[PDB]
C-alpha cells in the first residue's frame, strides 16, 4: 500500500544473546540464499602506532588457513559449496561473511567459527601475505580518490588514533611480527565484542544453534578534530582531487538525519560528491570533488556557497526533495540479502537493536527546513574545515579563504 | 506470490509482482539492440540510451528531471546488443508520475536537434568511462572481430560516428524498433491492476512488429590493439550454442569448471583449472576466465587472459591447454559438481536483488514470454550430463576462433598459432 | 690555490644560500638563458630544485635558518645547471656571430 | 562563478588586489610602497582641505 | 517581479527578516554615534556627557 | 559557559557581531574620552583655565 | 601513500585550559 504500510511490512530481525556474549542476529526472509557473517567492533582506531596494519593483515590471512583444515582445504570447501567469501576492514569495524545457498547455512556457519576462533598464522604465509600488502600498497598508490581521504582522515584527526590507516604504514607491516597479530587477535577478538548476523532465508533458531555449536568456544571475558590542511602537489596528475569536511556528529546522534537530508539537498566539477562518514563519537561531513587545474577554485566556491545557503536560507521544497532522495536511498540500499545482513551487524555493532525502517522514516518526516537550517549552522556554519588536496593543486584557495568562505558577511 | 506473463491484445508483454519492499520498481524492456542497427546508424543507440533525459512530447526535460529528483525515484537507461531497458523506481505512493515519465520518454520522444547536439559531446565522455576497464574494451573488439553483420555493432558509437548522429536517426530506430510486440512491461511493487491500467496507458503503441533483421554471421577473424601497456589483455573465443537451449547450458557448466571468477576475498582460485595451470604457467600476476556469451541467434564460449606481455603466449596457451585436456575427456565428476554448484549459487544470489531480478524477468520475457522459474532453471542445470560438457569442450576447439588482444603484443600468439 | 679555496670557502660561508639549504645554482638570476637552462634539465633535478627553492622560501617567510648540520657544504656542492647554461650561453653566442657577419 | 570574477571592475580588483600571487617571504620592505600610496592619498585629502582657506 | 510570487520567496524573506532588521539596526545605531544626533543620544543612560 | 551564550548569541552572525561592535564604540568612544580628559586635567592640574575661572 | 602522518604540531597548538569534560564543540566555540 502506502510507503508506511510498506515499511511495516518488512520483517523484524531476532536478535538473541549467548552465554559467552556473542549477540545472534537474523531476518528471516523467502529467498533461497542467504549471507551470514561475524561483525567484530575491532578496526584501525583500537590499534596504536606499533600493530597499524594488524588488523588489515589479519583480515588478509584469515582465509589462508585455520587450525582444523588448511588454507587451500578451506577455499575448496567454500568454492565446492558455490559460496562467496568475502571480508572488509573499516577504521571501526570488522567483517567476515559468506554468501551461500540456504541448505548450506550450517556448514557456512562453522566455516566462520574456524575463521575467527582457531586461526592459523602460518609463518609461510605470513611471509607471503608481508610480501602481498607490499605489492598491493603501491598498486593502491594510483588510486588517488582513497589516497585523498587517506590524507582527509590524518590531518583531520591527527593525533587521534583515528587518524592511521587501515593498512597501516609500509614500515609497521614488514615489522609486524606473529605474536603481535596473536595478541591482536586474543585482546579484540572476544565476545561480545562480536555479532553474528545472517539474513535471507535462514531461521533464527537454526542459526542461534549454529552460533552456540561453532561460535560459543570464544573467550567470555580522546577523539579530537583539528581543522588542518594537507596538499600534495603532483602537476602531472591529470585533475586534482579535492576533499574538505567538517567535524560530524558520531553514530549516537538524532543530527545525523538531518545532515544526510542535508547532503542529498547538496556542473563545474566532473564528479561532486557528498560525504557523512559517522564514526563513534566524531565523524566528517563533507564534499568530495574531482577537478581541472583551472576551476579548483570555482568549485570550491560553489560547494561552500550551497553550504551557506543550506546553513541560512534552507526553503520547505529542497528540503522536502532531500527527504525524499533520503528515503529512496534508504530503502534501495536494503535491497539484497548482503546489504541487509551488513546493516544487522554494522547496527547492532553502532546503534545497538537495528533501527528498523518504520523508525528511519518518522525520523525522517520530523525534519523540517528549520530543523535543516539549525542543525546546518550547528555543525558547517562558521566550523574550521579539515582539507585534503591530491595534485595539481595550486588553484584551490589557501587555508584561510577557505576559513573564511566558511561564512557570510550578509548574514 | 509469483508472476503471470500477461500478453496484451496489440503485443505488450505484461509482468506484475508484489514483493512488498517500499521501493515499487518498473521496467520496459525493448527488443530493441545495437545488433539492431546497421552501417548506416552505427552507434544510434548509444546516444539513444543517452537522450532518457530529452525533453519528451508529453513532457520537458527540466520537468522530467525535478519530477523524478523530487519524487525522489531514478530513471535509469540499460543496454546490451539485443535488449534495451527503461528502469524507473520510486515510492509506493509514487508510480503515476514517473509512469507516464516513461511512456513521454518511449513511446513518444521528440529529439530536439539542438538537444541532441549538445547531449553528442556526453558519448566521447561514456565512452571513455566505460573503456577504463580493459575488459569491455576486450569484449567489444572481440565482438567486432567475431561476428560481421549483427553482434559485431559496438555498444558505444564509434570515434567517427560521435559527433554525426542526426536526430532523424534516433527517430526512424525508434520507430522502427520501439513497438509494442518487441516490448515488455514489468513491475515488482507494482500491483497487476495499476500494472494493467499503465499497459493500457501504452496500449496505443506504434505497430505491432519491427523491423527485425541480420543473422550475425560468425568470421574468425582477429583484432590487434598495439598498445604501450605492460598488462596485456587477450580473449579468443569460439562459437557456442545459442541462448535458450541445453548446449548453452552445457557451456555455462563447462565455463563454471574451467574458472569463471573468484570465490575467495584475494583468494587463490584452487579448485579453477585455469588459474592452476597459469600459476605453473608464469609467476607474475595474471588473471584467466572462461568467457561465455549466449544470443538469440549465436554464442560465444572463450577464454579471456590478463597477463604480462612477456609471458602473454605462455599464459593464454596453457589456458587452451586446459580445455584441450578437458576435450580429452579428462573431466571427472566431483569438479563437475562443484561447477553445478556454483552455477546454481550463481544465478540464485544474483536474482537476490530486485534490481536483477527484474532484468531477468525482463530478458524471459522478452525472449520467451513465460516466465521460467529458478526450480526449472536448477533442474536444467542440473539436467547437464559429462558427456554433454565433453562435447561443448570438444566444439570450441574444433571451432574456428576469433581473438581480440590488446597491450604491448610482443609474444601474443595470433589466431592461426592459437 | 689554498689561499684562493681559503678566500672562496669564506666567501660561500659568508654568503648565506646555504643556510637555507640552497646551492650556488639556484640562486643565480633567473634570465633568458637561465630559464632555458632550467626548461633542459632532467625531471629529478628540476624537482630538486623546486622543492629546495620552495624550502628556502618558507624558511625566509619564517625567517629562520635551517640547522648547521643540515647546511650545504662547500666542498659537496654540485653545480648541475653549469653544463646546461654554458651549452645554453654559447648556442646563443653562435647564432650572435651568425647574425654578425 | 564569484561575482568578483564576473563584473569587470570587480574582475580587475580581484586580479590586482584581492587574488594577485605575492611571494609569501616578502619581507616589511614591500610594505613601503603601499604606503606611498597611502601617503598620497592623504596628501590629496589632506591639502585638498588646506586649499579651501589657502 | 511576478517570478517572486510564490510560497519559497515568503519562506526566503522570513529567513531573512532578522538579518535585515539586525543591519538596520546597525546603520541606524552607526548614524547615531557618527553624527552625535543628541535627540536619540540623551534617552540611553550613559553617553550623557553633552550638558 | 560565557562563551556557550555569548558566541551564539553575539558572535555567531555577523550582522551581530557589526551590531555588538557599533554599541562598543559608543560606549568606549564616551569612557575613553572621559578618561583621557581626566588624565590629562590631573596631570597638568592648575595650569588649565578651567580651574581657573572657578 | 600510505606515509600519511602528519609531523607534530603539539608545540603550536592553543594550550587548552584543563582536562575538563569540554567538548571539542565548546573549545573550538571559545577558541
Amino acid at each position: 500500500a502506502t510507503f508506511a504500510q510498506a515499511l511495516q511490512f518488512v520483517p523484524e530481525t531476532q536478535v538473541s544473546l549467548l552465554d559467552n556474549g556473542l549477540r545472534v542476529a537474523s531476518e528471516q526472509s523467502s529467498q533461497p540464499t542467504c549471507t551470514v557473517g561475524v561483525w567484530i567492533d575491532v578496526g584501525s582506531r583500537f590499534e596504536t602506532e606499533k600493530n597499524n596494519g594488524a588488523g588489515y593483515f589479519l583480515e588478509h590471512l584469515a582465509f589462508k588457513g585455520t587450525k582444523n583444515r588448511p588454507g587451500s582445504a578451506l577455499e575448496k570447501e567454500v568454492e565446492s559449496m558455490g559460496a562467496h567469501l568475502n571480508a572488509y576492514s573499516t577504521r571501526e569495524h570488522t567483517a567476515y561473511y559468506i554468501k551461500a545457498l540456504s541448505k548450506d547455512l550450517p556448514k557456512a556457519v562453522e566455516l566462520l567459527g574456524d575463521i575467527v576462533q582457531n586461526c592459523s598464522l602460518e609463518d609461510s604465509q605470513i611471509e607471503k601475505e608481508r610480501d602481498v600488502i607490499l605489492r598491493e600498497m603501491q598498486e593502491n598508490d594510483a588510486s588517488m580518490r582513497d589516497v585523498v581521504f587517506n590524507y582527509l582522515h590524518a590531518t583531520a584527526f591527527q593525533g587521534t588514533p583515528l587518524a592511521q590507516a587501515v593498512e597501516g604504514p609500509s614500515e609497521n607491516v614488514r615489522k609486524l611480527s606473529r605474536a603481535d597479530l596473536t595478541e591482536y587477535l586474543s585482546t579484540h577478538y572476544k565476545a561480545p565484542r562480536m555479532v553474528l548476523a545472517a539474513a535471507g532465508g535462514v531461521e533464527h533458531q537454526q542459526l542461534l544453534d549454529l552460533a552456540q555449536k561453532h561460535l560459543g568456544g570464544i573467550p567470555w571475558t580522546p577523539c579530537r578534530f583539528t581543522g588542518s590542511e594537507i596538499r600534495h602537489r603532483d602537476d602531472a596528475l591529470p585533475f586534482a582531487h579535492v576533499a574538505i569536511a567538517v567535524e560530524g556528529p558520531g553514530w549516537a546522534s538524532p543530527d545525523n538525519v538531518a545532515l544526510q537530508v542535508a547532503n542529498a539537498i547538496i556542473k563545474l566539477c566532473q564528479s561532486f560528491q557528498t560525504f557523512s562518514i559517522c564514526y563513534a563519537e566524531t565523524g566528517l561531513l563533507g564534499a568530495h570533488f574531482v577537478c581541472d587545474r583551472m576551476k579548483i577554485d570555482d568549485m570550491m566556491f560553489v560547494l561552500q556557497g550551497q553550504w551557506m545557503r543550506l546553513c541560512t536560507s534552507a526553503t520547505e521544497s529542497e528540503v522536502a526533495r532531500g527527504k525524499n532522495i533520503l528515503r529512496n536511498a534508504l530503502v534501495s540500499h536494503l535491497d539484497g540479502t548482503t546489504p541487509v545482513c551488513e546493516d544487522i551487524g554494522r547496527s547492532l555493532l553502532t546503534y545497538g537493536r537495528r533501527i528498523p525502517l518504520a523508525e528511519w522514516e518518522s525520523r525522517i518526516a520530523e525534519v523540517d527546513a528549520s530543523v535543516v537550517r539549525e542543525i546546518c549552522s550547528k555543525y558547517i556554519y562558521d566550523q574550521c574545515p579539515a582539507v585534503a588536496g591530491y595534485g595539481p593543486i595550486e588553484q584551490l584557495p589557501d587555508y584561510n579563504r577557505i576559513r573564511s568562505g566558511m561564512f557570510w558577511l550578509r548574514f | 506470490q509469483d508472476l503471470e506473463f500477461t500478453k496484451l491484445p496489440n503485443g505488450l508483454v505484461i509482468a506484475s509482482l508484489e514483493n512488498y519492499s517500499p521501493v515499487s520498481r518498473i521496467g520496459l524492456f525493448i527488443k530493441a539492440g545495437s545488433r539492431y542497427e546497421d552501417f548506416s546508424n552505427l552507434g544510434t543507440t548509444h546516444l539513444l540510451r543517452l537522450t532518457s533525459s530529452l525533453t519528451t512530447k508529453g513532457a520537458s526535460s527540466f520537468k522530467i528531471t525535478r519530477g523524478i529528483e523530487a519524487v525522489g525515484g531514478k530513471l535509469s537507461v540499460t543496454a546490451t546488443r539485443e535488449n534495451m531497458a527503461y528502469t524507473v523506481e520510486c515510492l509506493r505512493g509514487d508510480v503515476d508520475i514517473l509512469m507516464e515519465f516513461l511512456l513521454n520518454v518511449t513511446t513518444a520522444p521528440e529529439f530536439r536537434r539542438w538537444e541532441v547536439a549538445d547531449l553528442q559531446p556526453q558519448l566521447k565522455i561514456d565512452k571513455a568511462v566505460a573503456f577504463q576497464n580493459p575488459q569491455t574494451h576486450v569484449i567489444e573488439n572481440l565482438h567486432a572481430a567475431a561476428y560481421r553483420n549483427a553482434l559485431a555493432n559496438p555498444l558505444y558509437c564509434p570515434d567517427y560516428r560521435i559527433g554525426k548522429v542526426t536526430s532523424e536517426e534516433l527517430h526512424y530506430f525508434v520507430q522502427n524498433h520501439f513497438t509494442s510486440a518487441r516490448m515488455a512491461l514489468i513491475g515488482l511493487g507494482v500491483s497487476h491492476p495499476v500494472l494493467k491500467q499503465v499497459a493500457e496507458q501504452f496500449l496505443n503503441m506504434r505497430g505491432g512488429l519491427g523491423l527485425s533483421g541480420a543473422k550475425a554471421n560468425y568470421r574468425g577473424g582477429e583484432i590487434r590493439e598495439q598498445n604501450g601497456d605492460s598488462l596485456v589483455h587477450a580473449a579468443f573465443v569460439a562459437e557456442s550454442a545459442v541462448a535458450g537451449s541445453a548446449e548453452a547450458n552445457a557451456f555455462s557448466v563447462l565455463q563454471h569448471v574451467l574458472g569463471a571468477g573468484p570465490h575467495v576475498k584475494r583468494g587463490s582460485n584452487t579448485t579453477s583449472h585455469l588459474h592452476q595451470a597459469v600459476a605453473k604457467a608464469t609467476q607474475q600476476p595474471f588473471d584467466v576466465s572462461a568467457f561465455n556469451a549466449s544470443y538469440s541467434d549465436s554464442g560465444l564460449f572463450g577464454i579471456y587472459t590478463i597477463s604480462q606481455a612477456t609471458a602473454a603466449g605462455d599464459v593464454i596457451k596453457a589456458a587452451y591447454n586446459q580445455v584441450k585436456t578437458i576435450a580429452q575427456g579428462n573431466l571427472s565428476n566431483t569438479d563437475v559438481q562443484a561447477a553445478k554448484n556454483k552455477l546454481k549459487a550463481g544465478y540464485l544470489m544474483s536474482v537476490e536483488s530486485s534490481e536483477c531480478f527484474l532484468e531477468e524477468v525482463g530478458s524471459q520475457a522478452l525472449v520467451a514470454g513465460s516466465y521460467m522459474p529458478p526450480s526449472t532453471v536448477l533442474q536444467q542445470i542440473d539436467s547437464v550430463a559429462n558427456a554433454d560438457i565433453i562435447n561443448a569442450a570438444k566444439k570450441f576447439v574444433s571451432g574456428q576462433k576469433s581473438m581480440a588482444a590488446s597491450g604491448n603484443l610482443g609474444h601474443t600468439p595470433f589466431v592461426d598459432e592459437l | 690555490g689554498k689561499w684562493l679555496d681559503g678566500i672562496r670557502k669564506w666567501y660561500y660561508n659568508a654568503a648565506g644560500f646555504n643556510k637555507l639549504g640552497l646551492m650556488r645554482d639556484d640562486t643565480i638570476y633567473e634570465d633568458e638563458d637561465v630559464k632555458e637552462a632550467i626548461r633542459r634539465l632532467p625531471e629529478n633535478l628540476y624537482n630538486d630544485r623546486m622543492f629546495r627553492i620552495k624550502r628556502a622560501l618558507d624558511l625566509n617567510l619564517k625567517h629562520q635558518i635551517l640547522p648547521k648540520e643540515q647546511w650545504t657544504k662547500y666542498e659537496e656542492e654540485n653545480f648541475y645547471l653549469e653544463p646546461y647554461l654554458k651549452e645554453v650561453i654559447r648556442e646563443r653566442k653562435e647564432r650572435e656571430e651568425w647574425a654578425k657577419k | 562563478t564569484p561575482m568578483r570574477k564576473t563584473n569587470p571592475l570587480m574582475k580587475l580588483i580581484n586580479h590586482s588586489f584581492i587574488d594577485l600571487p605575492t611571494p609569501s617571504n616578502i619581507s616589511a620592505w614591500w610594505n613601503f610602497g603601499s604606503l606611498l600610496g597611502a601617503c598620497l592619498i592623504l596628501q590629496i585629502t589632506t591639502g585638498l582641505f588646506l586649499a579651501m582657506h589657502y | 517581479v511576478t517570478r517572486f510570487l510564490g510560497p519559497r520567496y515568503r519562506e526566503l524573506v522570513k529567513n531573512w527578516v532578522p538579518t535585515a532588521y539586525t543591519w538596520g539596526a546597525v546603520g541606524a545605531v552607526g548614524l547615531v554615534w557618527a553624527t552625535d544626533w543628541r535627540l536619540i543620544l540623551d534617552w540611553v543612560p550613559y553617553i550623557n556627557g553633552k550638558f | 559557559t560565557l562563551t556557550s551564550k555569548l558566541y551564539s548569541l553575539l558572535f555567531r552572525r555577523t550582522s551581530t557581531f557589526a551590531l555588538t561592535i557599533i554599541v562598543g564604540v559608543m560606549f568606549f568612544e564616551r569612557a575613553f574620552d572621559q578618561g583621557a580628559d581626566a588624565i590629562y586635567d590631573h596631570i597638568n592640574e592648575g595650569k588649565l583655565w578651567k580651574h581657573i575661572k572657578h | 601513500h600510505t606515509d600519511i602522518k602528519v609531523p607534530d604540531f603539539s608545540e603550536y597548538r592553543r594550550l587548552e585550559v584543563l582536562d575538563s569534560t569540554k567538548s571539542s564543540r565548546e573549545s573550538s566555540e571559545a577558541r
